[PDB]
């Protein structure tokens, strides 16, 4: 099996405000 | 409008957030997730949603 995406976070709703 | 990423393959959607897209694809990035390799850009069609990095390639 290949590499699978990174883990899919909820977190990503949220923008850093860089 | 900004960094322009190439889709290497075509990985479907997997997130109602996430936007699926075909190789040969660009995407602006218009903000980052609280992942890195996953990003969230637009589409050329004026669409928003996030991608994985490990699916594509950051020019910039």
């Amino acid at each position: 099996i290949p590499p699978p995406l990174p883990e899919r976070t909820p977190e990503s709703f949220i923008v850093v405000e860089e | 409008s900004g960094t322009e990423c190439i889709a290497k393959y075509n990985f479907h959607g997997t997130a109602e957030q996430d936007l699926p897209f075909c190789k040969g694809d660009v995407l602006t990035i218009v903000a980052v997730t609280k992942d890195p390799n996953w990003y969230k850009a637009k589409n050329k069609v004026g669409r928003e949603g996030i991608i994985p990095a490990n699916y594509v390639q950051k020019r910039e």
